[PDB]
């Protein structure tokens, strides 16, 4: 995975408790990504989890820099507690369609865990196996 | 008060034969063999201060380079060690009257000189194998003061010498220690300051005129026996010291010496790759136990070495996997304990 | 990307500080990227534990 700063939602961000991605992408203008050439992304859990019931990593976008107009481009769903393991790709393999000016990652956890981390962003070539 | 030194008349009387001539057949019951002094490689300090060696005590850390993420420029950290050469000296002195009273003058001096040579050799071997500079400050850094504490949970090869040593479980006072040393220019070798000469520098001054604080004087015949030496282990990984071997259980057939020999070979990570000549210095009990394991009998409880009927007696083990087993007498069976270190 | 562990003796540089300070530096850069890509795990076997 050839990750990169300046195009990373969050580097080694801790998940415990409801919170959003530390870094919010800003594409200059509200032009589109998912269309045309595929753009791989991996909102993937890195470090294991705890008593938290679930996790709801969603790829929210909005025209404003601060996200007051939520728009779900893709959702992880209510992934159960058991599957919050390292290497779990929680969302789509490629960038969904309809990217606005800014994109965020929203982590909604049922309950609060004592452990959990995520490194989300766009990679040069999503590495399988 | 004391009648020490000076080769008093009693010994001359006992150095006299039945015919009254000075004997040349002095039985040497307290004689030792020390091949360490012979096979060890030496050279000169050839520098103002002591022998200096430079070590890498840390490598710079690499980073994975998130694209458009800065990389911190790292460094290389180095540590050093010094060394020095000890100096031993033995001085013979007799009274010309005493030697003239003896029927011969060559025989008495020959016997005393042989005694001096053997004593100096034994002292040098003893200090080479157990010479501590922390408690002497005039000796030279031996091998026992290094490796003085071993490590139980062996790590790969940390900078402390404690990882080199293998503990055999010996607890009491029967504790001996095997030694494997690799001798070479870069690894480990002897030293002697430039301006001196290697080996024993025997000197014969001849007759002198020893005075006294009182005022009286008289003739004396004197000799000088001097030897300068310094031991240096540049790379500590080049020396492995098995330690805490209980000789009682070693002879009983409990401390299987070949497993410890393998462990000492492998903790000798280097040398196996290269470095120079190496050796397996040990005392008599160790070679006896190696013979015991090599030629099994109603011994131990199990072994895997069948013996043809013509060789049920045994042989004298000479080399270990090509390493010569230079059995030495300097090593004692009364070595102190080696405390375990985490 | 070039093959294997690379090395670039960049030579002398300038290293401008954040307070107007300036003094020469020389920078040597070491780079290496690779992936092992076991294409057929039939050719590999592991014994663990």
């Amino acid at each position: 995975m050839i990750m990169d700063k300046e195009n990373t939602f969050s580097y080694k961000q801790a998940i415990t408790g409801t919170a959003v991605s530390t870094n919010v992408i800003d594409l200059g203008v509200s032009r589109d990504i998912g269309k045309g050439v595929p753009v791989p992304i991996i909102i993937q859990v890195v470090e294991d989890f705890a008593d938290a019931t679930s996790l709801t990593a969603t790829l929210q976008t909005s025209e404003t820099e601060n996200f007051s107009s939520a728009t779900t481009l893709a959702t992880s769903g209510a992934v159960p507690v058991a599957d919050l393991t390292a290497g779990k790709q929680l969302a789509v393999q490629y960038m969904p369609l309809g990217t606005q000016r800014y994109l965020r990652v929203n982590y909604t956890v049922s309950g609060t865990a004592t452990a959990g981390a995520v490194t989300a962003g766009v990679v040069m070539s999503h590495q399988q196996n | 008060t004391l009648g020490n030194t000076y080769l008093t008349l009693a010994d001359v009387q006992k150095q006299k034969d039945g015919k009254g001539n000075v004997t040349s057949e002095i039985i040497e019951m307290l004689a030792e063999t020390n091949p360490i002094l012979e096979d060890m490689v030496v050279m000169e300090c050839n520098d103002g201060t002591g022998h200096l060696t430079t070590i890498r005590t840390g490598l710079p850390q690499a980073t994975w380079r998130r694209l458009y993420e800065g990389v911190q420029p790292a460094k290389s950290t180095t540590r050093q060690i010094k060394d020095s050469t000890g100096t031993l000296e033995a001085w013979s002195e007799v009274d010309e009257k005493l030697v003239k009273l003896s029927k011969d003058k060559q025989q008495l001096m020959l016997n005393e000189a042989a005694a001096f040579l053997e004593g100096m050799n034994q002292t040098m071997a003893s200090t080479l194998f157990y010479g501590n500079t922390a408690t002497d400050a005039v000796k030279f850094m031996g091998l026992a003061p290094r490796f003085n504490a071993y490590r139980a949970a062996r790590n790969l090869k940390p900078v402390d010498t404690a990882d080199q040593v293998i503990d055999a479980g010996g607890t009491g006072s029967d504790l001996t220690s095997i030694w494997m040393v690799v001798w070479g220019d870069r690894t480990a070798h002897g030293l002697y300051p430039e301006g001196t000469s290697a080996g024993l520098q025997r000197e014969y001054l001849g007759a002198e005129t020893k005075e006294l604080g009182d005022g009286g004087v008289y003739r004396v015949v004197r000799e000088k026996f001097e030897w300068d030496l310094g031991l240096t282990v540049r790379d500590f990984r080049y020396v492995v010291r098995i330690a805490n071997i209980d000789v009682s259980d070693l002879q009983a057939g409990t401390i299987d010496i070949y497993a410890l020999l393998r462990k000492a070979y492998y903790r000798l990570e280097n040398r196996v790759i290269t470095g120079g000549r190496a050796a397996l210095y040990c005392n008599a009990d160790v070679t006896e136990a190696m013979d015991a394991a090599a030629t099994p009998t109603s011994s131990t409880t199990a072994s895997y070495v069948r013996l043809t009927p013509m060789q049920v007696d045994g042989k004298e083990v000479m080399m270990y996997r090509g390493i010569p087993v230079r059995e030495c007498d300097a090593i004692l069976s009364t070595e102190t304990a080696v405390p375990s270190v985490a």
